[PDB]
Parts: C-alpha cells; structure tokens; sequence
C-alpha cells in the first residue's frame, strides 16, 4: 500500500542522489558492495546516537509517523541549523525493529522501522526542511520515485526478519520461539565464529537479492529500444 | 476512431477481450525458423503469443508486431499492471492484437 | 525554427495545446491492422492518440510517429510528468503532433 | 503453435533445454569482423553464443537474432532471472534458440 | 582524431562548446511537417534543438541524428548530467553536434 | 568459435585486452558529419572510441558498431562495471571491438 516511512538526517538531497540514496555508514554507494559492511540487525538498534539517527550496522532507520521524526531530529541533530526528514515508500527491504526483536528489542518506544542496505533513491518520495529545529512543512517531490511500484509493496514481515535477528550466537533467543525456527547455522547449534559468518552471510546474499529487484525496477526503463527493421 | 482497447476489440471479428489486471508472469523469445514469436503468461496459466509473421499479417502490421514485442519485455522487466488484453482466439495461443496498462 | 511547444503548434492549423502537469494515467498500443496506433488517458478523462500512418502525413513523419509512440511508452512506464501536448483537434480522440515534459 | 519453450524445443533437431534459473553472471558483445556475436555465462559456468548471421539462418531469423541480442543485454544489466534456454547443441558453445525469463 | 567534445568541436567552423554540468529541465519533441525535431532547455533558460533532417546533412548523419534524439529523451528522463554540448552557432536556438555526460 | 573476450581477442592481430573492472567515467557522442562516433573513458584517463563507419569495416559490422555506441550509452547510465575491452590498437584513441561485463 501506500504508507510512508520518515527519517530526519543531515545529509542533503544532493548527496542522497549522488550516492544513489539514505546509505548506511561507511557505504558511499548503494549498488557499490567493493567495501566491506557488516550487517546486524540488533547491533544496528542497540548502537548510540551521536549526531547522526540510527545508521550503522548495515541498516538505516526510518519513524512510522511525521511527527515522530521530528522528535527524533530535534534530539539528535539540532546542532545543526538545517537538516532534511525524508518521507520513504514501505518496501520489503523494511523490517519493524521491535517485530523482528520481540522482548529483547533494546529501544521499543522508538517503533522502528530499518532499511537492510539503506534505502535507495527511487524508494524516497520526497523531503521537508528543518531549520534551526523549526519544520518547514512544504514537500518537495523527487522525480527519481516510482508510485505505482512502491505502492503496490509493503515492509517485510517479521518472519523475513527473524533469521537476521543478529543475536549473539549463545542468547537465549536462538533457542525460543519464534527465533529457534529461522537460526542460522551455529546460532544456538569445528571452526568458530560460525554463527557471525552465517548471520552476515544471510544480509549479504538478501541485500544482493533486493539490490537485484531494484536494478529490474529502475535499469529496465533505460532500455532504448531501436528499429531493427531498418538496421 | 475507437478511445480505448474494448471499443477498439470490437471492430474486429473473431477477438475478445481478456481482463487480468495483474503483471506478466513469464516472458519467452524464440529465434528458431518459423517460429520467431514471443509468449506471456499470467500466475493462472492464461498464455498469450506474438504471432510469427505471415501471409495474415498487412505490410503496415509489421512494425506493430515488433513493436508489441517490445512492449511486452518491458512490461515483463518493470512488472507493469496489463489492465486487459485484446485477442484473435482462432489461434492457440490466443493471439495479441492489443494491450492496455493502467493502475 | 521554434523555441517551444507552444510556437511551434502556433504553426499549424486546426491545432490547440492541451496542459496536464501530470502523469499519463493510461497507455493502450494496438497492432491489429488499419489500427496500429497509440492512445493514451489522463485522470481528468483526457484521452489522446498518436494516429496510424496514412496519406495525410508525408515521408519525413515516418520515423517520428514512431518516436512518439516509444516517448509515450516510457513516459507511461516512468511515470514523467507530461506539460504540454500540441494535438489536431480536427481528430477523435485528438491527435498528438508534439509533446514537452518538465517537472 | 507451442504453448512453451520446452514444447518449442522438441519441434527442432539438435537441440535441448538448459534449466538455469539464475540471472546472468557476464554480459560480452563484438563487432569484430566475422564474429558479430554475443555470449553470456552463468556462475556455474555454463556459456551461450548468440551466432554470426550466417546461411544457416533464412531472412525471417534476422530480426530476431538482432532482438535477442537486446533481450540478453537488457536481461545481464537488469538482473532478471533466466528460468530456461533452448540451444542449439551442435555448435560449440550451445547457440540460443529461445529463452525465458520467469521469477 | 579527438579524444574529447572539445578538440571535436575544433574541428568544425561556427561551433562553441556550452558548459552546462546540469541535467535537463524540459523535453520536447514534434513529429508535425517539416518541423521532426527534439528541443531541450536548462533550468537557466539556455535551449537547444537536434534540427530537422536536411538538404545541409549527409547520409552518415541521418542514423546519428535519430541517436541524439534517444539520447536526449533518456538523459531528460533519467536525470542525468550533461557536461557539455557542442553547438552550431549558425542556427537558433543552437543546434547540437556532440554531447558529453560525466559528474 | 570463441567462449570469451580474451579468446576472441587473441583471433585478431592488431588487437590488445584493456582490464579495466570499473563503471565508464564519461560518454560522449557526436552526429556531426564525418565523426559519427562515440567516446568513453574511466577515472584514470583510459580513453577509447567507437569508429566512424568505413572502408575497413565489412557490411555485417554496421549493424554491429550500432548496437556497441547503444551498449556503452546504457552500460555509462546504469553505472554498469566493464570487466575487459578488445580493442584495436593502431587507432588513437584505441577503438573498441568488444566489450565483456561483470562483477
Ligand atoms: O493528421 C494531421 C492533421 O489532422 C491533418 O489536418 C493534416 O492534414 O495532417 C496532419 C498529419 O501531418
Ligand atoms: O586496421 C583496421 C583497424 O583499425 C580496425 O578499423 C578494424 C575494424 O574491423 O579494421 C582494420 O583492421
Ligand atoms: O546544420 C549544421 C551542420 C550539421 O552538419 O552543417 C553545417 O553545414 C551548418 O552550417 C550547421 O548549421
Ligand atoms: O540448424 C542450423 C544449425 O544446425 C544449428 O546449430 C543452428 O545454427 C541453427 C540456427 O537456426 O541452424
Ligand atoms: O560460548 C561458550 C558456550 O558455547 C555454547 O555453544 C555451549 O552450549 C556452552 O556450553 C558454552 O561452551
Ligand atoms: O492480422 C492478424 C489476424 O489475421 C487474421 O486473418 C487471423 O484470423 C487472426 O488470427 C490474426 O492472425
Ligand atoms: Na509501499
């Protein structure tokens, strides 16, 4: 359906297009995977906010709610004196933090909702400005954003989620339910460190699935089409 | 001048009108002599073709021909809701004659 | 040598310019034969055709009305915001001679 | 008329279906004197040529040779998954007869 | 030969190179009489225009003219940065010779 | 038959690999007469062309040096890694025969 997502962020529209959308830390590129990246879900949602919303560990953080964005802007980046809340299409690249993490969800009252990968520029509908904490309530559409694509697709639902949980390899969580029924191999199960290689193995191999979806999305429509007749 | 696929289908004998309102579930090409085509499907088996050109086909379908092969690979790849198809069903596969996309 | 679309369907006679600030709402091609031909619809109900080639149109139109027809296709498929179109309003539906997309 | 590319495949002598259901790992074209041709790879392996026109082929193939060449091109930069081919397996590496894209 | 649009343009009499570093604001394209022709703007208001085919024009042209109309539409639609275009200067608006895109 | 570039490349004299594993940093294209031609080049300077079509390329090429300037177009918009080019290399800048992509 049609919801959005909102994020508050300093970055600026033009970075965002120049690096092909909302990235997470230390990614410069979305489609770009020549750097490594760990991903990790719980890592992600229990990480510090320092200046910049929720963004590392492979996955970028968006509010259910305008309103709920803002809040989270004012407290992390009023510091400075404009930053952008980007308003973002449900895509299953999504996942509700608290869905997927159940009891062990380390900030619940955020509602979180994360992007595995970030979120790529055709996925943002648009953004508003905020100047020194005060939001500018004019949209600006982008023109990169696909409606009838992203309308017709919803977040990924938690049971996508719960084998990426990222849990450590001995919490309790591998071995309940509903966890104990997506744990990858050697999370709660001789090399060591199975259980990490694994759980970034399982977000390397759905962030090459969804990044392929995307390319079929965006690439499909640069296809120029020639009269073969006349060659 | 017909101002939409159903008035259009219906100028012509031996067509009718197929409602899906759903994307193109399988795309397939063929090169092979005498048989350079291209099928669709949809999730519940309804397969259509491109006819092969031929003595049933003016000079001034040609090009359309191309062009509705073309269509259909990209609608395939963008996964384009086909609101209704318009075909000749005194073939098997029914044979296209017009698409519309809409929603 | 117009500057714009506007200008340039000054030109003409029995044209008029048409502005949608929108999106194509519906795009139709068909390759049935005597109608090889385009229409397209906005949500207002506008709806609009790139005509088959007749005798009407001389040599040099060719190759355009296929462009044009390829231009609607994608603008369709991508969602870019048609301005203008220039049409002849001596048609039904009316018939495209040029488009301008900004926004 | 066959309703699939396996049934299109057992029309044809010297030929079979590969199952792939893989997108394409590499994407090479030439226009290199008497090797006007591409071919693609998948992970496992597995090559493919599009062939030189040649007299093997009669005058209807030309097009569609030139069309599947688009199709493989458009299908590597996409990503979009290859469910079968048919190919040709007298010639060294199997030349593609047809291909289908599903899922 | 040249390496660059730059040392292309010196070639060729009443030419100049426009640094632009911008994408395209406006895409319009006709296929009315005598005037088959694409004209683009930049958000500071410079126009340019890929001219009618021509009596001034060889036959080598004819495909390449046909390809900057493609390249164009693509180059508006996807937003992409145009560095350079290289321009007669004999013509209004400026008539393209050679584009060139990078960041 | 040839299963890859290298191989391909090496069936010709005056031909060199270029390994290049990167997205194309700049395209270039011109219409204007006798440089009917397209140039690209990489971060570090690699500048090669895409020849205007002439006594040295046979009739099957044409239609061959057409779809490359189509491919180096797409592959510089969808940021596409070029793997290798085949080149010729007593040309300046060095003139594309081949073209290999992948990750
Ligand atoms: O069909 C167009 C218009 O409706 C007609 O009056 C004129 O004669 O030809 C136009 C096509 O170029
Ligand atoms: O020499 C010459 C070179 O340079 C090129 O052009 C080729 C193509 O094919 O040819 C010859 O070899
Ligand atoms: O039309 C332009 C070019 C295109 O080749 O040709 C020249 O002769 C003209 O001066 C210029 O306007
Ligand atoms: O039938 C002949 C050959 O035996 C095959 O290997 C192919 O080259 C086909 C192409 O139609 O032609
Ligand atoms: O991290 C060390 C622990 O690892 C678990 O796999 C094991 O069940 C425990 O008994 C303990 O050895
Ligand atoms: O123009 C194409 C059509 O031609 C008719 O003669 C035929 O009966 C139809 O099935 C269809 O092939
Ligand atoms: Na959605």
């Amino acid at each position: 359906n049609d919801d959005k997502l909102y994020r508050a962020d300093s970055r600026p529209p033009d970075e965002i297009k120049q690096s092909g959308g909302l990235m997470p830390r230390g990614q410069s590129e979305y489609f770009d995977r020549g750097t490594q990246m760990n991903i990790n879900l719980y890592d992600h949602a229990r990480g510090t906010q320092t200046g910049f919303v929720r963004h590392d560990d492979g996955y970028v953080s968006t509010s259910i709610s305008l309103r709920s964005a803002h809040l989270v802007g004012q407290t992390i980046l009023s510091g400075h004196s404009t930053y952008y809340i980007y308003v973002i299409a449900t895509a299953p690249n999504m996942f509700n933090v608290n869905d997927v993490l159940g009891a062990y969800s380390p900030h619940p009252d955020e509602q979180e909702v994360s992007a595995l990968g970030g979120i790529p520029y055709s996925q943002i509908y648009g953004w508003y400005r905020v100047h020194f904490g005060v939001l500018d309530e004019q949209l600006h559409r982008n023109r990169g954003y696909r409606d009838r694509y992203y309308s017709n697709l919803d977040i990924a639902p938690a049971a996508d989620g719960y084998g990426l949980a990222g849990f450590p390899p001995e919490h309790r969580a591998w071995r309940e339910e509903p966890w104990i029924h997506h744990a990858p191999p050697g999370c709660g199960n001789s090399m060591s460190n199975t259980c990490d290689e694994k759980t970034q193995s399982l977000g390397v191999k759905f962030l090459d699935e969804y990044q392929s979806k995307v390319k079929r999305q965006i690439f499909s429509g640069y296809q120029s089409e020639v009269d073969i007749y006349n060659r | 001048t017909p101002q939409n696929i159903t008035d259009l289908c219906a100028e012509y004998h031996n067509t009718q009108i197929h409602t899906l309102n759903d994307k193109i579930f399988s795309y397939t090409e063929s090169l092979a002599g005498k048989r350079e085509m291209a099928i669709i499907t949809f999730k519940n088996g309804a397969t259509f073709q491109v006819e092969v050109p031929g003595s049933q086909h003016i000079d001034s379908q040609k090009k359309a021909i191309e062009r509705m092969k073309d269509t259909l690979r990209i609608a395939y790849l963008t996964e384009a809701k086909v609101e209704k198809l318009c075909v000749w069903n005194n073939k098997t596969p029914h044979a296209i004659a017009a698409i519309s996309m809409a929603n």
